[PDB]
């Protein structure tokens, strides 16, 4: 039983649980047709804004650490993401949608603290409530 | 001048942060 | 894929391997022998890649990001003409002056743009050649 | 900022930036 090096840089280096706040996190894989998303191995000098291993060596065990509340976008584990740049921003930097550029991208589960679903649809598809945030000034009550 | 305290002041975070905010106060106000 | 090249130095060479053989690749050679003829024009030879792209019909493509990996080797960095049995015997020794940043050229696309990247990729068939060069004198860790 | 970081932010510096920041610096926008 090494539990070889290869997890123990790996297994988070206690990383993005805390780094850019570790909740908020989400859906879609350690990979499939390697031709597309991209920003692989682009951004600008790591891959800082990825991820790189091992499905069974943390997710399995690593444990509950340093959260926010609960759950459940789509459905459950089996294959996580990395960033600082969410929702909003998720999906003007990568991860275009449904189906996406390269074969149809798959699957995952998140957590934040904005009380439901998806992840997809509503939230991740370039929704520019940033620049529709100036139609709330007079909306909802006023004369 | 008044797009940098008005595009600035409300990207503390770039992602949810009064962005979703008034996304979901839209929401509970009608 | 669909991948081959035109060069030397200037005045370009379709030869019968350099384009010619351009019947069931793209076949619109008339206007581009001289689309490309100023994308490898007034550059000097060392190595001076060529991109070349797929269709679905005869016409019109890129041309080529960046010349490394003997390019900016043999301008006048490493002396490196670097002559027969590749060299034990420093055929031409720098330092990364004239592989650093002689190109920043070469950061449109090796995936890795800061440099000790694509700097120290072209210092691949320049710097281990044999007389591995230097980057510094190792830079005293403390 | 959602539940109270604004909920009243607003009771204390009522109708002195909310008759303003919609016809005033919200005047000065994009």
């Amino acid at each position: 039983m090494p539990n070889k090096r290869n997890v123990e840089l790996l297994a988070t280096l206690k990383e993005n649980l805390e780094r850019a706040q570790g909740s908020f996190f989400l859906v879609n894989y350690q990979g499939l047709p390697a031709k597309e998303t991209h920003a692989l191995r682009q951004a600008l000098k790591q891959n800082g804004a990825r991820l790189f291993v091992a499905k069974n060596t943390l997710i399995r065990l690593a444990l509950k650490e340093l959260g926010l509340p609960e759950l459940d976008g789509l459905q459950g584990p089996s294959a996580v993401y990395e960033d600082p740049v969410a929702a909003a921003k998720t999906l003007v930097q990568f991860a275009k949608s449904n189906p996406k550029g390269i074969p149809q991208v798959k699957s995952g589960l998140l957590q934040g603290q904005i009380l439901t679903a998806k992840d997809v649809e509503a939230l991740a598809e370039l929704p520019t409530m940033d620049e529709l945030r100036a139609e709330l000034v007079g909306v909802l009550q006023a004369p | 001048m008044a797009l940098d305290i008005e595009r600035i002041k409300e990207e503390l975070s770039q992602a949810t942060v009064l962005e979703l905010k008034q996304l979901i106060d839209a929401l509970k106000e009608a | 894929a669909v991948v081959k090249l035109q060069l030397p130095a200037g005045k370009a060479t379709p030869a019968p391997p350099v384009g010619p053989a351009l019947g069931q690749h793209g076949a619109n050679i008339m206007e581009f022998v001289k689309a490309f003829n100023a994308a490898t024009a007034n550059m000097g030879d060392a190595i001076v890649p060529v991109e070349i792209t797929i269709y679905a019909d005869r016409s019109f493509t890129f041309v080529t990001k960046t010349p490394p990996a003997s390019y900016l080797i043999r301008k006048a960095a490493g002396l490196e003409k670097g002559a027969h049995k590749p060299g034990r015997e420093k055929v031409g020794r720098i330092t990364w002056e004239q592989v650093l940043e002689i190109a920043k050229q070469k950061m449109p696309d090796l995936n890795t743009t800061d440099l000790e990247a694509a700097a120290r990729m072209i210092a691949g068939s320049a710097r281990s050649m044999g007389v591995e060069v230097v980057g510094a004198p190792e830079v005293k860790d403390a």
